[PDB]
């Protein structure tokens, strides 16, 4: 049940993690490919309270949500499609499989390398039931000129 | 010169929302400072604008003036007032000598408009009669915050509680919480006739309030300023008038410096450790 | 028991005569809080009685009140506003915020109202006309506190200080001092169109035109409140609302901790000294 | 005159034990203070008769002034020592710009030697493993307050930490929290 779209210029993702780096590199990203709205719609960040961090749209600064739960960002932003989990070896696993439980994600990036194979067949297994694009573990991400870029994928602009 | 043209970017570390003054005009949260005085605003109006951004009825303003006359002094003998005298007559600046007693002010000296504005809202949000309420407290171990007066007890009610019970009363459009805390004190007063409400008591239920029932605030942005402390403020501004005047009491009669009497200290050092 | 019924005498260490609160009503110097919102008297008025315990005339209540609300913030690039954006910042509650901020109110931030004052009244006082004064003051090499704005100079004026000199023209019956004060003005825009009165020195023009033409002070009364400093009080309670004001906005905005940039730092530390 | 020969009495509203001044000699907690000099205490030995008063071994002292050299400054950056150069800046006298910084000090500022010795007491007193504390810690979302720095890492060590660890564990005759906290 996978799709052939994953990307477009309207695509909304949520980032788990404090990558700030990261999610400015997806704003420069997304601005220099005229798009119409950030990439980046809400982060997702469990030790700490919800909040708003500042970024860049150009040169003009805008504020992104910081959530502290993820149902909280599901929530608030449904026109969410898109996970970049940015969680570590040891949590990404937990985070993956918390994530396919909200419908509105089809597609989850896994950008952590060390998750044990026997942990990283559930996560498929769990997808192909769901439908869900999984790209990664051990990845950058991906990019599509034009319409969306995955995390750090093409280095800096 | 590169920032101008824009060539870089650099990101501002700091926000605020209260108060513009890069500009031909001084602005008070979108408000001119000659349309602040043009709509005849008072304190309490321009305290609506720095500490809320919001324009408040001419009602909601002159509460909040009627809030900084009671709360403005309660005598020199309460512990903010004493440390004020104390710095005062050590030969210290204003704004040292209001310092030292405007840092007493936190939970046992001042706090009791803040905690009596959050006591009697959770018991009004978690919906219970004002008899459960009475009778919750009392198996916890805790006294109703805002809850009983030292000498005024009733037929003999305290008057800076009925002036301003009765401009609540009068222009307030709808006062849920002070009705449920008339009720609280209708049940103590049976206990006790001291156990009325306190002028601490009754500013923290009604400027509750006038936030959630003057239609400038939503109910989460008024749980908010009670929740970051805004009623810390009005005790703080009010009493930082009469702190001030006890500094300048104590210069006019050219008090000299204090040191308290070693008969009112009790001295129960150890042996030898 | 022994001093209720007069045997023993026990002399009093501490003297009061801003406020009586050991009776049935609330006494603000001699007025019962009762008659204090019977008689519409404000914020204004109830800070006359605090601080200089006098019956103020309406004018000079409610000119009190507009000093403050002009004084009220200034943005949060002054330094006192600055340290309590950083202490909020930093978690702290609203009390310390408001006094590691307000701490900074003295003589380089804060001190031109109560400055201007001292020097536009010695110089009224020890009779010499505006432009001796001007010449006097070039050469010992001190500039004119209360005199000169970065931006607005001349046909483009102030307008707290256009809000507040109309209203001082219009209600008060003599004001000798910021007659003096606009004929410093006259001179200095000579020089240059930015050295106008301030609104630190028209407020400290017009607080000494107050006290001393009212009718309720004497001279050697009103040379002592400036001396004790009635006028850094007044910056520093109308400073304070903007302070909390400044609080309140940081705690809604959730702000974190705040670090200063190693960048803009100069480090000049010795070599091994 | 009534009280010195006691018809009268009157109660005393403070009550203190740190300090006795009303003699021939000043007091700290029982110590007199030629003897506080003779003993060769230093300001950490007069710091446990301050605030302790208590009679503090040579190591416990030393310990002590140990822990105010490293406190002592971490340069202007830092949001204490910003508030009183602020104040310093503004022509204000030494108490004014010491207290405007100092008054920053409190949870987000200089809080985390009181947050992690509560935080490491707690797991050690409520006996658990120090692979369960981490683990605890992790599902209620909060960070273990005293672990965690920015550049010094591993194999590159914090040189303050490596002067005070090799302080303790010479002297001290037992660190259980320390072997806790060095295994988490
Ligand atoms: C995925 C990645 C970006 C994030 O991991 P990281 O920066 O190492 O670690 P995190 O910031 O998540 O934190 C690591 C752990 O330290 C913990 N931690 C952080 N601060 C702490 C503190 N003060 N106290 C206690 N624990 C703390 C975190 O809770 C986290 O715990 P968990 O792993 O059990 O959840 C990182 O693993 C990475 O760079 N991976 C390589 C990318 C890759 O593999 N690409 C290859 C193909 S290009
Ligand atoms: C027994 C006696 C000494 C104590 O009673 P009291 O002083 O009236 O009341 P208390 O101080 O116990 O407090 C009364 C109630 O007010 C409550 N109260 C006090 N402060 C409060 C506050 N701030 N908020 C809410 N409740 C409060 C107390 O919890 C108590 O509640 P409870 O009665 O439900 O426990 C008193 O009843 C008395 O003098 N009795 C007469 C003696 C007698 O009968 N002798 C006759 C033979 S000579
Ligand atoms: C020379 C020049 C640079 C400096 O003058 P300026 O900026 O106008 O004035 P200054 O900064 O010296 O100050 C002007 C006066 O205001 C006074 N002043 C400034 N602040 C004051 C204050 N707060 N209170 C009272 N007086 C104040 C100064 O004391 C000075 O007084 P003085 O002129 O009696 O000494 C300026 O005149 C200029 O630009 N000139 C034109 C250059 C030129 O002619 N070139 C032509 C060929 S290209």
């Amino acid at each position: 049940g996978k799709s052939t779209t994953l990307f477009s210029r309207h695509t909304k993702a949520i980032v788990w993690g404090m990558q700030t780096r990261a999610v400015q590199g997806m704003l420069d990203f997304d601005y220099v490919c005229s798009r119409d709205e950030p990439s980046v719609a809400a982060m997702v960040y469990p030790f700490t309270g919800d909040h708003k961090q500042k970024f860049y749209w150009g040169h003009k600064e805008i504020l992104i949500p910081v959530f502290k739960n993820m149902a909280d960002a599901m929530r608030k932003h449904p026109e969410v499609d898109v996970l970049i989990n940015f969680a570590s070896l040891r949590s990404a696993y937990d985070s993956t499989m918390e994530t396919m439980n909200y419908a509105q994600i089809r597609t989850i990036a896994i950008i952590a390398q060390g998750i044990p194979e026997a942990l990283t067949r559930k996560l498929i297994k769990k997808a192909d039931q769901k439908g869900v694009t999984i790209i990664g573990p051990a990845t950058v991400g991906g990019i599509k000129p034009g319409c969306f870029k995955i995390g750090n994928t093409g280095g800096m602009l | 010169w590169a920032r101008e043209l824009g060539l870089i970017r650099k990101p501002a570390s700091f926000m605020t929302s209260i108060c513009d003054e890069r500009g031909q005009e001084l602005i008070y949260a979108g408000m001119p400072i000659t349309e602040v005085f043009k709509e005849e605003m008072g304190i309490g109006g321009v305290l609506g604008l720095l500490w809320f951004q919001k324009r408040l009825p001419k009602y909601s303003c002159q509460f909040i003036e009627m809030c900084l006359m009671v709360t403005a002094d309660h005598g020199p003998a309460v512990s903010g007032a004493h440390n004020t005298i104390i710095c005062a007559r050590a030969g210290k600046d204003l704004v040292s000598s209001l310092t030292s007693g405007l840092l007493t002010i936190g939970d046992r000296f001042g706090g009791a408009l803040d905690a009596a504005a959050k006591m009697f809202s959770k018991a009004f949000d978690s919906g219970i009669i004002p008899m459960e309420f009475v009778n919750k407290m009392k198996k916890e171990g805790k006294l109703i915050m805002g809850i009983g007066h030292r000498v005024k007890s009733i037929n003999n009610p305290d008057m800076r509680v009925q002036i301003l019970k009765d401009y609540v009363r009068q222009h307030f459009p709808a006062t849920p919480l002070l009705d449920y805390a008339l009720e609280v004190e209708k049940i103590t007063t049976s206990k006790k006739p001291n156990l009325i409400l306190n002028v601490d008591g009754l500013i923290g239920v009604a400027f509750v309030d006038m936030l959630r029932n003057c239609g400038s605030f939503t109910r989460e942005e008024a749980d908010e300023y009670i929740d970051i402390g805004a009623l810390n403020g009005i005790f703080v501004l009010g009493r930082s008038m009469g702190f001030i005047g006890h500094y300048l009491d104590q210069k006019r009669l050219k008090q000299g410096l204090y040191r308290h009497p070693w008969d009112d200290i009790s001295y129960v050092l150890p042996e030898h450790m």
